[PDB]
């Protein structure tokens, strides 16, 4: 047992964190009930990381529930997979947050945190070696933005030897309209740069145009946007989740991939990209898997990678398959393409393979990336931030709540520095 | 530090809601009594023009009976 204890934040956190997991209890044989049907050994053997084991032989999720309204939470816990969650593990207020980062750190999700504490703290004490934590919100709206690292500075207080983990999605005006987004989520990656050691940036923008573009979805939902979304977070924690050699905890994957401290903002990939239904028949060989998962066309962050470096790379392949055809493609890569991995980090890509393959596929690949080139998603919400506050517009809603300018100026300055201070290393 | 700040910002909130409801009743409070002072002044002015009015019409009345 290394205990990962899970929280998920307001609509956008709630529904992919939702999802993760229904994605990993199939992965597990785990069904509605927490009960075991599965054909395999290796499913068990690290399944304490992720679920508590009760009485009855029963798994529950180690997951906490968190949002300043209700409807997204009755949405999950009237889903399919809704019943297998801990009853007093979901933790709601009324008021909502409006959109709003100010409501959700300092005014409404104030009154709503200290119950989320109680929670995770019951988990915690219940570990036998808890690792830390991780946690699935939007960086663009009000609760998972402003109370979910409200939770993240709480939780650092009083467990400030763990591994704080999260999965923040960055918002797009191709899915999102609502104006103040490039403030919450400046606010919030303020918050990150501090108090997070690894983030996995998952970009609404390339979620979308992957959908539009590759997937030939006209009309893309949230849940085309998700499905993705759970794909490369089912990827991105299998070393966790299985034995059991590269990258087998949080502690492990941060010493491998982060440098830097406050370089710890990762480019999620995965390959092959596919729709929900729209059916895989032909499974991939190593070398497209290998071509496909490095391809800008199937990166989770709209960010073009041969525009920056690699300071660091996590590949992980899932399926039955050659381990010699992986360790040459992969060999392959770094070599045909030396340039973009810096010289001044010696054989900084790392391969895991596991056995198991996800649903409704033979083979996948999932691609873990510090590069450089991520500056351009940040520059791109530093610029939508400028735009508004270099004349203090819709800034009243935050004043309101009790803040001021200097606040801004600050989550300003240190975005500003975390890009300038990627374009340093980018030219070593 | 962070929590002492989180602990300002609440009670920046609450203080300035709080004097935006005292500004607008002390506003209003003297915005009706200079209305009532204002228009009590009117009235008062009115009638005491009209009183002059009655003082006049008894002289008018007191010179014809000077007229004897
Ligand atoms: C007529 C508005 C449509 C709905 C909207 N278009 C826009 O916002 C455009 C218009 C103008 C300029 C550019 N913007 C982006 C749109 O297509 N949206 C997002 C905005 C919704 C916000 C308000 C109107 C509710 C898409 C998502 C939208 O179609 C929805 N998907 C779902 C959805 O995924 N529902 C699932 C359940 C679910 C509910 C809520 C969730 F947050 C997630 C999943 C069930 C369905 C069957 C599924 O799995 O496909 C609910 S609403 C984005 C991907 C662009
Ligand atoms: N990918 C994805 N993005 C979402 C989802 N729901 C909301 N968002 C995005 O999250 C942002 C708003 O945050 P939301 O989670 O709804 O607000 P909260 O309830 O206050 O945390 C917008 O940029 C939305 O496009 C979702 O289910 N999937
Ligand atoms: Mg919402």
């Amino acid at each position: 047992m290394r205990e990962i204890v899970h929280i998920q934040a307001g609509q956008c956190g709630n529904q992919i964190g939702a999802k993760f997991w229904e994605v990993i209890s199939d992965e597990h044989g785990i069904d509605p009930t927490g009960s075991y049907h599965g054909d395999s050994d290796l499913q068990l053997e690290r399944i304490n990381v992720y679920y508590n084991e009760a009485t009855g032989n029963k798994y529950v999720p180690r997951a906490i529930l968190v949002d300043l309204e209700p409807g997204t939470m009755d949405s999950v816990r009237s889903g399919p997979f809704g019943q297998i969650f801990r009853p007093d593990n979901f933790v709601f207020g009324q008021s909502g947050a409006g959109n709003n980062w100010a409501k959700g750190h300092y005014t409404e999700g104030a009154e709503l945190v200290d119950s989320v504490l109680d929670v995770v703290r019951k988990e915690s004490e219940s570990c036998d070696c808890l690792q830390g934590f991780q946690l699935t919100h939007s960086l663009g709206g009000g609760t998972g933005s402003g109370m979910g690292t409200l939770l993240i500075s709480k939780i650092r207080e009083e467990y400030p030897d763990r591994i704080m983990n999260t999965f923040s999605v960055m918002p797009s005006p191709k899915v999102s309209d609502t104006v103040v987004e490039p403030y919450n989520a400046t606010l919030s990656v303020h918050q990150l740069v501090e108090n997070t050691d690894e983030t996995y940036c998952i970009d609404n923008e390339a979620l979308y145009d992957i959908c539009f573009r590759t997937l030939k979805l006209t009309t893309p939902t949230y849940g085309d946007l998700n499905h993705l979304v759970s794909a490369t977070m089912s990827g991105v924690t299998t070393c966790l989740r299985f034995p059991g050699q590269l990258n087998a905890d949080l502690r492990k994957l941060a010493v491998n991939m982060v440098p830097f401290p406050r370089l710890h903002f990762f480019m999620p990939g995965f390959a092959p990209l596919t729709s929900r239904g729209s059916q895989q028949y032909r499974a991939l060989t190593v070398p497209e898997l290998t071509q496909q998962m490095f391809d800008s066309k199937n990166m989770m962050a709209a960010c073009d990678p041969r525009h920056g470096r690699y300071l660091t790379v996590a590949a992980i392949f899932r399926g039955r398959m050659s381990m010699k055809e992986v360790d040459e493609q992969m060999l392959n890569v770094q070599n045909k393409n030396s340039s973009y991995f810096v010289e001044w980090i010696p054989n900084n890509v790392k391969t895991a393979v596991c056995d198991i393959p996800p649903r409704g596929l033979k083979m996948s690949a999932t691609f873990i990336g510090n590069s450089t080139a991520i500056q351009e998603l940040f520059k791109r919400i530093s610029e939508q931030f400028t735009a508004m506050f270099r004349r203090k517009a819709f800034l009243h809603w935050y004043t309101g709540e009790g803040m001021d300018e200097m606040e801004f100026t600050e989550a300003e300055s240190n975005m500003n520095d975390l890009v300038s201070e990627y374009q340093q290393y980018q030219d070593a | 530090e962070k929590r002492e700040h989180e602990r300002e910002v609440i009670q920046k909130a609450i203080e300035e809601n709080n004097n935006f409801i005292k500004m607008a009743k002390e506003k209003l409070a003297q915005k009706m009594e200079s209305n009532k002072e204002n228009r009590e002044a009117h009235l008062a002015a009115m009638l005491e023009r009209l009183q002059e009015k009655d003082k006049h019409a008894e002289e008018v009345r007191k010179n014809k009976e000077l007229k004897e």
